[PDB]
C-alpha cells in the first residue's frame, strides 16, 4: 500500500509526449 | 516488439455478493502481457468490532474479440481497412450503469460489445451454478439497476444448503416391464444408461467437462470460454478502533484493511482481445439460525444416525428443505443432498444471541427468507443481507485501491514515428 | 487405455488432377492414433515408353466432429444417451457416387455428414486457390458425376501461368485530390492503407494468416480448419516393357510402378472425429506449346529485357494473357504476373514434334483450351487432358494398393465384457 | 509391396471373435 497511493510513472518504454519542447 | 507501459491506479468499490470488474486492458494479437497488481482492500465502517474476515477473490481472464463479435470479427480483421465498423452496445443513460464492466458510461451512452459480452461469458462460464439459467442480456441497458452498477450476484461459499445437487437430480429411475416378466439384460443396460445420465447431471453439464470425461481435451475456442489466466484469493482482516469519550468509552468499531498482491505471469496474447480482472468479496454464510441436520430430524432413524456404509453408498439422494436446516427456514425451498452428508461436514455455530445485534456480518435470517420459495435466489448472495452491519455505505459495502503494473511487449511504432510524416 | 488394431488393406484408383480419399478412420476423444501405411502406386498402361514421372501427394487430416455438426454436436455429446440422432446427408442413387470420400454408397444411399463435410473443409482450406469460390455443396447428391466419383479437381503444379496473382490484384490505386492541390500527408496514408490491402490480397486472404501477420496464432478451432497431421510427396517411376513379336519388335510400353511409405507419428485425438487420408497424383504441366515469355513479346522494351532492378521493384503487376505464353494460347484468359518474373524462372521445353504423339503426358493443348475464357477452369487440372496417353482406363488413370497399419490406444471394454451380462 | 498383397492379421489387441469355440 505504498505504490497504491501514488499514480505510476510510466517511465518504461519510449517517449509519448511531444508538446513543443521541455515542460515541467 | 518493444515495451508499452500500461501501469495505472484504480480506486474501486462494490456490494458484497456481486462480481465487479476492476481493470481491463485491450490487447493485440502478438502481445506479451504481464500484470502485477498490488494494493489494499477495505470494507465500510462496521457497527461493532471485528467478527469474521471476508474472503476476497481476484480473477484475470483473457477474451479473444473473436469470441465476442463472432464471424463479424473475422471479417473485420480480414477486410482490414475496408471493414464495416464493429457495433456498440447500449447502456441506460446514467454514469454508473456500466460499473459492472469497470467503466463510466461514456458521453454517448454506449460501450464496446467486448466489455459487456465478456463479462457475460465470464459469469456464465465460471460463476453461476451450472444448472442456473444462462445469463443472456443483450445490452448493458437490459440490465437492472443493481446488476449494471455493482455486477452480477454470485453463489455463496459452498455448504450443505448452498451446494445441493442440481435441482433436477433423479431420485428414482423407472424401467418398464412386460406384465409378468422383467428383462434382466435390459435392467443391466438400464443402469448403465442411468450412470451416463447421472455423471452428466452431477458434474458433466458443460461440453468441455464431458470431453474431459473421455480423457480428451478442448481448446478454449471450442465452447468460447474466456481463458482464466490467474486466480488469487485471500482473507480480509483489520483492526478495531477504541472509543474514548464519556459514552463511547468501552466501545469498538471494526476497520478492515487488507493489503494484497495479484500477479499474472507473462502471458502470450494470440489474438486481439481484452484482459479483464475482476474481484469478488464474500462472507462465509454463518447464521445463528442454522442447526445441525440431525438436531432437526424429528424421528431419528438407523439410516440417519448409524452411518452404516452399506446404506450410505447405495441410497438415492435425499430431498429436504431449508426448514430442515434453519429454524425460520423456508419449507418451500427444497434441496437434494447426498445421504449422510451431515456426517461428512460440520456447520459453523452462532449463539442465537448475536441474532439481532447489528454490526455482525452473519445472516441474521435464513437464506432466501425474503426472496420467496426460490432456490436460486437463496443461493445467490443478496448484498442487502449485509446492509445491517455497516455504519454507512458512502462507498458501498467494500472498496479498494491498487496499483496495476502492466508491461506489454508489442509491435508499436514510436509516437515520434506516428506524428512524423517523412 | 488398451490397443485396438485397425490395420487394413486398400485397393484404390482415380483420375489425375482429382483429390481422392484413400482411407478414413473414426476416432474418439482420448484416442492415441498412429498410422504407418505402405504400398505401391501405379498408372494405367501407357501408349509409349516412359517420359516423365508423376508427382504423388498423400495427406492425413484430423477433423473434430464438432467442426462438422456444429452446436448440434455439442448438444449430442452433452445430452448423451438422450441426444437426437445426428442427420445423414444424401448421395445420388449410384454405388460409386461416394468415391470422393472413400466409400461405396451404402444401401440407403446416404453417408454420415462428417465424411462429406470434412472432404469439403479439407478442400476449401488447403487445396483450392484462396481466391477461387469456396466449395459449398450441401449433400454428396449435389455433386456432379465426375466430382462425386473421383474427387474434386486441384490446382496444377505452380508455374507462371498457373500461379498468377489473384485475379483481382490492384494495378493502380487512385487517390482523390482537390482541384488544384494534393495533401501530401494524405498521400502518405494512402500508401500505408494500400500496403495493408496488398499484403492481404497477395498472401493474407485467410483469417488465420492475417493473425499470423501480427505475430499471433490461432487454434484450428478458430476458423474450423481440418488439422493436417502428415504430408508426404514422392515421384512415381517405373520401367518399360519391350515388344518382341514381328510387328511389336522395337516398341515399348511404360509401366509405372512406385512403392511408398506414408507414416503418421502417434497423434493425440482430443475430441471425437475422423482421420482422413487422401491422395493426389499430378503431372507437371509440360507443353510443346508453351514458350519463354520473352520469345513471345513483339516489341522488346528496356523494361522487359534490361532487368534493371530500379524498375523491377517499383512497377505494378503486369496483365498478360495465355496467348502471350502458348502459341494457341487463349487471349481471353488474362493473368496478373509480377514484373520481370520471366527472369526469375525458366519453363520446361518440348519440341513441337511430341505435340501430337499419343502416349506422352504432356499438355498437347494450351491449358484452358477447351474450358473457355475462364482462368479457374484452366488452373484446375482437367483429367481428360490425359485420356490421350493411356492404353485403357480399366482402372481409371492411376490406381494403387497399400497396407494401412493402424494402432490406436483407447478406453474400450473387451468384446468379452460387451457380450457378457454379469 | 510385400505386406500390401496380404490383408493384415489384426493380431495386436484382445480377442474379438467369440463363435462358440475353436474355428479354423
Amino acid at each position: 500500500m505504498k505504490k497504491a497511493r501514488r499514480s505510476p510513472s510510466r517511465r518504461k518504454g519510449a517517449r509519448l509526449w511531444y508538446v513543443g519542447g521541455s515542460q515541467f | 516488439r518493444e515495451i508499452v507501459d500500461l501501469s495505472h491506479l484504480a480506486f474501486d468499490c462494490g456490494m458484497l455478493g456481486r462480481l465487479k470488474t476492476v481493470s481491463w486492458t485491450p490487447v493485440i494479437a502478438g502481445d506479451s502481457f504481464e500484470l502485477d497488481a498490488v494494493g489494499a482492500l477495505r470494507l465500510s465502517p462496521l457497527r461493532r468490532g471485528l467478527a469474521i474476515d471476508s474472503k476476497v477473490d481476484f480473477f484475470t481472464f483473457y477474451i479473444p474479440h473473436r469470441h465476442v463479435y463472432g464471424d463479424q470479427w473475422i471479417q473485420f480483421m480480414r477486410d482490414g481497412v475496408n471493414a464495416q465498423p464493429l457495433p456498440s452496445v447500449t447502456c441506460n443513460r446514467y454514469p454508473d450503469h456500466a460499473g459492472y464492466v469497470g467503466t463510466i458510461v461514456p458521453a454517448n451512452n454506449r460501450i464496446p460489445k467486448f466489455l459487456h459480452q465478456s463479462y457475460l461469458n465470464i459469469y456464465n462460464n465460471y460463476f453461476r451454478a451450472p444448472w442456473m439459467p444462462e445469463r443472456t442480456e443483450a445490452n448493458p441497458s437490459n440490465l437492472n439497476e443493481d446488476d449494471a452498477r455493482y455486477g452480477f450476484r454470485c453463489c455463496h461459499l459452498k455448504n450443505i444448503w448452498s451446494a445441493p445437487l442440481p435441482p433436477e437430480t433423479k431420485l428414482a429411475e423407472e424401467m418398464g416391464i412386460e406384465s409378468n416378466s422383467i428383462d434382466i439384460m435390459g435392467l443391466q443396460a438400464a443402469y448403465a444408461q442411468l450412470h451416463t445420465e447421472q455423471e452428466r447431471t452431477y458434474f458433466m453439464q458443460r461440453y468441455r467437462d464431458v470431453i474431459s470425461s473421455f480423457g480428451g481435451s478442448t481448446s478454449y475456442d471450442a465452447d468460447n470460454r474466456p481463458l482464466l489466466v490467474m486466480h488469487t484469493d485471500f482473507w480480509a482482516s483489520g483492526y478495531d478502533v477504541d472509543g474514548t469519550d464519556q459514552s463511547s468509552l468501552g466501545q469498538f468499531s471494526g476497520r478492515v484493511q487488507q493489503t494484497f498482491k495479484h500477479s499474472v505471469p507473462r502471458f502470450f496474447v494470440p489474438e486481439h482481445g481484452v484482459m479483464m480482472t475482476l474481484a469478488l468479496i464474500r462472507f462465509p454464510p454463518i447464521s445463528p439460525l442454522e442447526h445441525h441436520y440431525l438436531a432437526g430430524k424429528s424421528q431419528l432413524t438407523y439410516t440417519d444416525l448409524a452411518g452404516d456404509p452399506a446404506l450410505i453408498g447405495n441410497l438415492p439422494p435425499r430431498e429436504i428443505s431449508y426448514r430442515d436446516l434453519f429454524r425460520d427456514g423456508r419449507s418451500g425451498i427444497k434441496i437434494k443432498v447426498a445421504e449422510s452428508i451431515w456426517y461428512r461436514t460440520h456447520p459453523d455455530y452462532v449463539n442465537f444471541k448475536y441474532h439481532d445485534l447489528h454490526g455482525f456480518p452473519f445472516l441474521d435470517d435464513a437464506p432466501g427468507t425474503s426472496t420467496g420459495d426460490n432456490l436460486q435466489e437463496a443461493i445467490l448472495v443478496r448484498h442487502q443481507d449485509y446492509d445491517a452491519c455497516f455504519q454507512s455505505q458512502q462507498l458501498l459495502q467494500w472498496n479498494k485501491q491498487a496499483r496495476y503494473n502492466v508491461s506489454v511487449y508489442r509491435h508499436m511504432p514510436t509516437v515520434r514515428d506516428s506524428i512524423m510524416t517523412s
